[PDB]
């Protein structure tokens, strides 16, 4: 399929779920082909939002 | 022979009136002359039995549109039998004539014309002395730092007269100029 | 007016809006009419028939896209609708000089012009419309395709009251289709013979003043409008000093003859075309087109009451020096 | 033909042979339609593998 | 005496060569090239870019030898820098100099055989020449403007099985440069087509600035990477032909025994290779490694001021000659003590042997001056910077 | 007309088989791009087998290959030697300086494209192109040459 | 004075230069090769050999959940010495910095990978697709979905290739 | 033969200014004969056209400055002496307000 | 005044009426270092730069 822009394609995946205050992210599971690591503080109850990847990171706990 | 072995004799065995500015160093022996005497040192330079430059490398030239003399000629010579390279620079000017050194080494005719061509520097009792390298009725001297990096003049096919025609330029996409010099330096 | 918007210096890389469908341009006129539109930097839009390869030196006269070659049918009503579709001015020269198998004199001028007509008038944004025909267009011309031309350039007013008609006079340039088959017919034979006999004077015009006029008219959305102008040269020649300022490059040997008109028309119709149709691709005609010696018959000078380039502040270029120049490859 | 490796979905067919020492006639294509075949229907997996890039087959590099 | 001017369009005359000569009928007076009609533009062009953005100018000067002359510009910028470079970098910089070496001596040698009339050795020699263009595809992606060499190292590690097929193909090229040879030097209408046949004085060379092979064929044992040794040369053991009488055809010996020189060091290199890094720790001229960039602050920092900015070399003015397979090849580059240089003018060595011509075909015949164009190989794109 | 609109189709068919298995390129190489394209001539990407062979002048030759930056005192005569060609005369210009400015695009003596001097039909880009590139480019120069009913259109006309 | 006087060599020597024993072996050495198998390669069935290296197609590659890898750092534009980069960024309603217009002049392009080396993310590479042969220029112009495009197309091969030499640099 | 080395005084500008424009004179037949244009422009008209160009620097008072213009000069006429120049080149080469500024661009 | 020099760089003569500003640029405030003054540049008013009706490229 190519009607979905990466705009309104990127929001179709769901959130990831991970513990703890922050979480790295790396883009590609192999560290070299991804994009630079960027830890994001995934406090608010808002999902946060990788700048790079555009995944968004929220906090199973509480 | 030796970098500072050069340095010592040639400073010490030639005329003091001609050499007004000397330097030493590791990237090369710089001889700094008056633009008179350019041909004598020169000629000095070819024939003496210590430092015997046969062969001249090439005529450089560089503009630098802040000072009085705005060009300077750069000879860059090179002694095959004693395996050393001098390099003398004058200074010159936009209308300042500076004598010629095809009688010495006969290859620095091309060089220059190229000059000339590039900087428009005049050059004493050259024979035929013309652009060499810019097309046919070119208008300015492209080296100089005036000079737009694009022209002034356009090349294209006109069909009302069955020839190549030219125009002044008209650029489909500009030189972007990036300005990445940053402080702290 | 909203069109005609300026942009930059006047050059290649200028911008103009006045993309247009210019039609006819492979032929004569069109090569300059497209080197004068593009030149200025406006879109220009070039529909041809024939094989891809006769507008592909028209590409070279704009950038990247200026001049877009188009295919279309002109028995198809709507494919000449569609290459029209993105313009806002459209230029007519389409016109067949002679007879030919496939399309005869009325179809060639008359029937194209009213359809290119119809379909510019149903788009509804072509705000400047240019068709041009001949001079000598006289309803009562002997000449077949004269009249042909009156037909299209009266019906073209009722289709578009705001449609300005140009009549130039047998225009004259490098490959020009009056003076190159002399100068070759001279390179066989040398003879260089006159139909007419003579004493048939006439206005030849500069292809440049032509496309030049034209695209003046373009450029003034003022007293041009709905107007039809006669394009003529600034001196009245006739055949005998043309063919002098012809062959006085030439060189070579000056031979004249002469022949009688009616003997002359009524021998080159019949070898030409009177009996020849089962091939259609019949080989073009040559000096002795039978409509070129009716168009002969009488003068076809300017109309003195008429519009003409000092109504439209340009002077015609002097046809002795430069617009005849391109003889030299032919000496 | 020494070897046939693999197939392609728009039908043309690829071999391959092997040789001892000097390079030649290693892998080529037979295509599968004649309308002069544009000289490019290899697709991204078996384009690698036509030019030597790498050595999977292209079948292998769609998994 | 009428004066009839050449611009042949088939590559004998290598192309985008015009040539007016007069000539006294059959025997030719004097001939006078009008070059200018490649002058792309390049000094103005680099001292509008960075330091790094005007490397690929260099491989678009001397297109045969493509490595020589990005070599001559690194160890400009080197020498302006003082910096050091690993052993690796330094004896894969040498083993690319010899296969342009051996290439542009292939060429040359071919190019002149198809001008006298030979038409065999161009095929043969072209055959030979893509396994080393072949290589040039490998370290890096162009096959013939590979932007291998940077001024800090190279740009990227050799693959893992480049040795084995270099050393595969030096197996043969021996053998391969002996059947060429078969056919030249014996054939006894290649001795007459070039001996006597621009005869140049050791004095006269000297004098019209013919550094390289027109050097050397004149009888001077004058060699750049002997007299000054720049890369790993010393380590290295080769010998450097001289001519006896140059003209035309020691020059083409000297050539042949170039030729397998460079395959001797060739082979030395590749035996006596190191390993280690092959980018300099400096880190102001190199990038980081993608893996680092992407891990490290300071070395994302260092990639992005480096990318776009360049490095800044300090406010100096240097010539640097390297020997090109055409001969001397100097780079003389002034800094400004910014990122873009200031004044960077090149020395093409096809520009002296080029205005040699005159002098070289006086009282020649016709025939006799293709061959004088052949045996300097000249190109045009260094000629016409 | 139906009857012999075969007759028309097979002679349109002959006469571009004819002009495709047989091109005989005019060499116009003038700066590095002229070494690919003699590479491509070469043992190994050989084009003789297409049929393509290189002629000396422009009088005899089908097309022309611009190879190389096209610089102002050039200009004139390369739009000179292409006007002394027959009638097909086709243009294909090689290398990324020929087909538009090149990575100089910005110089007082450098033309930016030899499609504003002559019209080019295929445009081969890369700098310099692969043997294979020029190849490619070849061969749809090729294609384009079998879309030419020229033998129908004048028959229409 | 060179000299080759003796009975036996001016034998010898005048019978070499009267047979053409020189002009024969340089004779028979063509024949040699007139039997021997050839280097050539029927192109559009047999490709020449590349590399993983190669610098060919421009490509844009985007991450495998969909979004596109250029993040618009204009380090490419920067970098690109033959100026052929042009970029326009804003930024989404989503708050992610992206390109609208990324445009390539491959006519201006050189193919030198100094825009490939320099991104960040591994956003725009150089497929192996050498093959353009366009018929018109304007179709030279990559304008950001030919980018696209042809990243969607090579992705399977250029991922493989960016995975084969990532152990490089 | 060589470039001359320079004048010391204006009157030594005013000779080389003569020598060039009778040069120039001397000049003038073959490059008409040599362009094949005869009744297109009469050699008359070139010789004012050539002094109206002289006389345009007129206000020049430094003698280096007159010798290099002198020196353009020279390159000029020998590159037209040769068939180095495009056809017809020299003859283009040598051949209230407000408003009508105002009605064309901002930038006049 | 002494346009000499203008006249005999052989630029074209309309070129050399422009009326042109020099000054010393002034220190950015986004950075906080000095090492980009002192250095005066002439600024010509290259004012008119329109917009290439293709592709949106800025000509001039
Ligand atoms: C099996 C069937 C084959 C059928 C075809 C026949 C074989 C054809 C083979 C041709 C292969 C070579 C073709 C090359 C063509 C050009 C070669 C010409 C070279 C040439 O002319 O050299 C000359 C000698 O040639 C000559 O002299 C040639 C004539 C041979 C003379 C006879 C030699 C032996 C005589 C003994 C007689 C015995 C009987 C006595 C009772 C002199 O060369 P140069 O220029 O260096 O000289 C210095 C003087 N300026
Ligand atoms: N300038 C002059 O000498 C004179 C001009 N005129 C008028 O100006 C026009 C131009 O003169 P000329 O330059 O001689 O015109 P041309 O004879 O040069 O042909 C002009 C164009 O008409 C096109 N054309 C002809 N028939 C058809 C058709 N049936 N359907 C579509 N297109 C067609 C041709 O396309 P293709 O080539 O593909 O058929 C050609 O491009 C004349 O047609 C005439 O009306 C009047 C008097 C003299
Ligand atoms: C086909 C033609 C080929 C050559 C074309 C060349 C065209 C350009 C010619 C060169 C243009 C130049 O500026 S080159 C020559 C430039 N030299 C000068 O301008 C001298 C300055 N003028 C004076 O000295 C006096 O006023 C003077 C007017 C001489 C007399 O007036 P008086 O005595 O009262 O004093
Ligand atoms: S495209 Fe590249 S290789 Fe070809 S001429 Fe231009 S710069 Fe040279
Ligand atoms: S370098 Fe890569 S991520 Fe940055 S703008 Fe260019 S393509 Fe996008
Ligand atoms: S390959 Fe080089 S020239 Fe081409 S876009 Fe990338 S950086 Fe620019
Ligand atoms: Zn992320």
């Amino acid at each position: 399929r190519s009607k979905k822009s990466p705009m309104e394609l990127i929001s179709e995946v769901p959130p990831i779920k991970v513990d703890g205050r922050i979480v790295a992210c790396e883009g590609d599971t192999n560290p070299a082909l991804g994009h630079p690591i960027e830890f994001i503080c995934l406090d608010l109850n808002e999902p946060a939002i990788c700048k790079y990847c555009g995944l968004r990171y929220v906090q199973d706990h509480h | 022979m030796d970098n500072q072995f050069i340095f010592k004799y040639s400073w010490e065995t030639l005329p003091k009136k001609w050499v007004k500015k000397m330097e030493r160093s590791e990237h090369g022996n710089r001889f700094d002359t008056n633009t008179d005497y350019l041909f004598q040192l020169l000629c000095f330079l070819k024939l003496h039995t210590y430092t015997r430059v046969q062969v001249l490398i090439d005529i450089c030239g560089v503009d630098y549109p802040s000072r009085k003399r705005r060009f300077e000629v750069v000879y860059n010579l090179l002694s095959t039998r004693y395996n050393s390279r001098i390099r003398v620079q004058t200074s010159a000017d936009e209308v300042t004539r500076i004598s010629s050194v095809v009688s010495l080494f006969p290859s620095a005719g091309w060089w220059e014309r190229e000059v000339w061509d590039m900087f428009g520097v005049s050059f004493i009792n050259h024979p035929d002395l013309r652009r060499i390298l810019t097309d046919y009725g070119f208008e300015g001297h492209p080296l100089r730092k005036d000079f737009p990096l694009s022209g002034y003049v356009q090349v294209r096919y006109d069909d009302p007269e069955k020839r190549v025609v030219s125009e002044p330029i008209e650029m489909t996409q500009e030189f972007r100029y990036f300005d990445f010099a940053s402080p702290w330096e | 007016v909203g069109h005609l918007a300026r942009k930059g210096t006047g050059g290649r890389s200028s911008v103009s809006g006045i993309v247009a469908t210019v039609f006819g341009a492979t032929g004569f006129l069109g090569r300059y009419l497209v080197q004068q539109l593009a030149k200025m930097g406006s879109q220009v839009l070039v529909p041809f028939r024939g094989s891809e390869d006769s507008p592909r030196h028209l590409k070279l006269m704009g950038d990247l896209g200026q001049v877009v070659p188009m295919k279309f049918d002109p028995r198809d009503e709507d494919s000449i609708k569609a290459v029209m579709a993105k313009a806002n001015v459209v230029i007519n020269l389409i016109g067949r000089e002679y007879e030919t198998r496939n399309f005869s004199f009325e179809d060639a001028n008359h029937h194209i012009a009213e359809k290119l007509a119809l379909v510019a008038k149903e788009h509804g944004g072509i705000m400047r419309y240019i068709q041009v025909s001949c001079l000598g267009a006289s309803v009562s011309s002997p000449s077949r395709m004269l009249r042909a031309k009156a037909a299209a350039e009266e019906a073209v007013l009722n289709a578009l009251p705001e449609a300005t008609i140009m009549r130039p006079a047998t225009m004259i340039g490098t490959e020009d289709r009056i003076l190159n088959p002399w100068s070759m017919f001279v390179k066989k034979y040398g003879f260089l013979p006159l139909i007419g006999g003579g004493t048939t004077k006439f206005q030849p015009v500069y292809v440049v003043d032509v496309a030049a006029a034209i695209v003046a008219a373009l450029k003034d959305d003022g007293s041009s409008m709905g107007k039809t102008y006669e394009l003529g040269g600034p001196d009245v020649f006739t055949t005998h000093e043309l063919a002098e300022i012809m062959y006085d490059m030439i060189r070579e040997w000056p031979r004249y003859v002469k022949l009688p008109f009616p003997i002359a028309k009524a021998m080159a119709a019949p070898r030409d075309f009177m009996v020849n149709k089962v091939p259609f691709p019949l080989p073009s005609p040559q000096i002795f087109n039978l409509d070129q010696i009716n168009a002969l018959t009488t003068d076809t000078l300017v109309s003195d009451n008429a519009l003409k380039f000092q109504d439209l502040d340009l002077v015609p270029h002097k046809l002795k020096g430069y617009p005849v120049e391109f003889l030299i490859q032919y000496r | 033909g020494a070897t046939l490796v693999g197939v392609d979905k728009f039908g043309n067919k690829y071999y391959q042979k092997l040789g001892d020492t000097q390079y030649g006639r290693h892998r080529w294509v037979e295509y599968a339609s004649k309308d002069r075949y544009n000289a490019s229907q290899v697709p991204a997996e078996w384009h690698g593998w036509l030019h030597f890039i790498t050595d999977h087959t292209g079948d292998e590099l769609l998994s | 005496n009428f004066t009839l001017n050449f611009g042949p369009q088939h590559p004998a005359a290598h192309g985008v060569l015009r040539l007016v000569l007069e000539m006294n009928g059959e025997v030719v007076e004097r001939a006078e090239p009008h070059i200018g009609l490649l002058h792309r533009g390049t000094e103005k062009l680099i001292e509008y870019k960075t330091y790094l953005q005007a490397l690929p100018y260099f491989d678009r000067l001397d297109y045969v030898s493509m490595m020589a002359q990005e070599h001559a510009y690194s160890l400009a910028v080197e020498k302006l820098l003082n910096c050091e470079v690993p052993l690796r970098a330094q004896y894969i910089r040498v083993l690319f100099c010899e296969i342009t070496r051996i290439l542009n001596h292939l060429l040359a040698l071919t190019t002149h055989a198809m001008d006298v009339g030979a038409l065999t050795p161009f095929l043969w020699a072209f055959e030979e020449r893509e396994k080393l263009l072949e290589f040039y595809e490998r370290v890096s992606g162009a096959r013939m403007h590979a932007s291998f060499i940077r001024p800090g190292g190279v740009a990227q590690d050799l693959p893992l099985g480049l040795c084995r097929d270099i050393d595969s193909f030096t197996q043969q090229f021996a053998s391969r440069i002996d059947e060429l040879e078969e056919m030249l030097t014996g054939n006894r209408i290649w001795k007459q087509r070039l001996v006597d046949i621009g005869t140049v004085t050791a004095q006269q060379a000297k004098d019209w600035g013919f550094s390289g092979v027109m050097l050397r064929g004149s009888g001077v044992c004058w060699d750049l990477r002997r007299a000054a040794p720049y890369d790993v040369y010393d380590q290295l053991d080769f010998d450097v032909p001289v001519g006896t009488r140059g003209d035309c055809y020691d020059r083409y010996c000297i050539r042949i025994e170039e030729m397998r020189q460079s395959l001797r060091i060739i082979v030395q290199c590749l035996n006596q290779m190191p390993s280690g890094m092959i980018k300099a720790d400096d880190r102001k001229l190199c990038p980081p490694s993608r893996c680092r960039m992407k891990l490290s602050m300071e070395s994302l920092i260092h990639h992005f001021e480096l990318y776009t900015e360049g490095f800044s070399v300090p406010a100096s003015s240097t010539y640097t000659a390297v020997e090109a397979p055409k001969g001397e090849f100097g780079v003389f580059l002034v800094s400004n003590g910014s990122n873009r240089p200031y004044r960077c003018k090149i020395r093409a060595p096809g520009f002296a042997h080029s205005q040699g011509l005159d002098f070289m075909s006086k009282h020649h015949m016709l025939a006799d001056v293709v061959t004088i164009i052949g045996t300097q190989d000249i190109v045009f794109g260094e000629v016409d910077r | 007309s139906k009857a012999a609109e075969f007759v028309i189709s097979k002679v349109d068919d002959l006469m571009n088989w004819a002009r495709t298995g047989s091109i005989w390129p005019m060499t116009f190489g003038l700066a590095c791009c002229a070494v690919e394209m003699m590479h491509t001539g070469a043992a190994r990407y050989d084009l003789d087998r297409f049929g393509i062979i290189f002629r000396p002048s422009p009088r005899q030759s089908d097309c022309m290959i611009v190879a190389g930056t096209l610089t102002n005192k050039m200009a004139p005569a390369l739009r000179k030697v292409y006007d002394q060609m027959p009638e097909p005369r086709w243009v294909i210009s090689m290398g990324s300086c020929a087909n538009g400015g090149g990575y100089y695009h910005y110089s007082y003596s450098v033309v930016r494209g030899c499609d504003r001097i002559v019209p080019v039909d295929i445009y081969v880009p890369g700098c310099p192109p692969t043997a294979e590139a020029l190849l490619y480019g070849l061969l749809q120069l090729q294609k384009k040459i079998n879309r030419r009913k020229d033998f129908l259109h004048w028959w229409n006309k | 004075k060179e000299i080759s006087k003796d009975w036996n060599t001016v034998f010898e020597r005048s019978i070499n230069t009267l047979f053409l024993t020189e002009m024969v072996r340089g004779l028979s050495l063509t024949l040699k090769y007139f039997f021997d198998p050839k280097v050539t390669i029927n192109y559009p069935f047999e490709k020449g050999p590349l590399s993983p290296r190669f610098r060919g197609e421009h490509a844009l590659r985007r991450y495998p959940t969909g979004e596109e890898r250029c993040i618009a750092c204009k380090l490419c534009e920067a970098v690109c010495p033959a100026q052929a980069i042009t970029i326009e960024a804003e930024e989404r309603e989503d708050g992610s910095r992206r390109t609208t217009r990324y445009d390539i002049d491959m006519t201006k392009c050189i193919y030198c990978g100094f825009c490939q080396e320099a991104c960040p993310v591994d956003a725009i590479v150089e497929g192996p697709n050498f093959e353009f042969a366009t018929e018109t220029h304007e179709e030279l112009l990559y304008d950001k979905e030919k980018l696209l495009e042809n990243g969607d197309r090579w992705e399977t091969e250029i991922a493989e290739n960016l995975r084969s030499e990532s152990l490089y640099r | 033969i060589g470039v001359p080395p320079n004048s010391a005084n204006l009157t030594e500008a005013r000779r080389r200014v003569f020598d060039f424009f009778r040069a120039a004179c001397r000049s003038i037949p073959t490059i008409m004969d040599i362009y094949n244009l005869q009744d297109v422009v009469a050699p008359s008209q070139l010789r004012y056209a050539i002094s109206a160009q002289i006389r345009n620097n007129a206000h020049i008072t430094d003698p280096k400055v007159i010798d290099l213009l002198i020196f353009k000069g020279m390159e000029e006429l020998t590159d037209i002496v040769d068939h180095a120049k495009q056809r017809h080149h020299i003859i283009g080469q040598y051949v209230t307000d407000f408003l009508k500024n105002f009605y064309t661009s901002n930038y006049f | 005044k002494r346009g000499e020099i203008g006249k005999v760089s052989g630029i074209p003569e309309e070129h050399l009426s422009r009326k042109v500003i020099i000054y010393s640029p002034a220190r950015t405030a986004t950075q906080s270092g000095s090492g980009k003054l002192g250095k005066w540049k002439i600024n010509f008013v290259s004012t008119l730069k329109w917009e290439n009706p293709l592709m949106g490229w800025t000509s001039t």
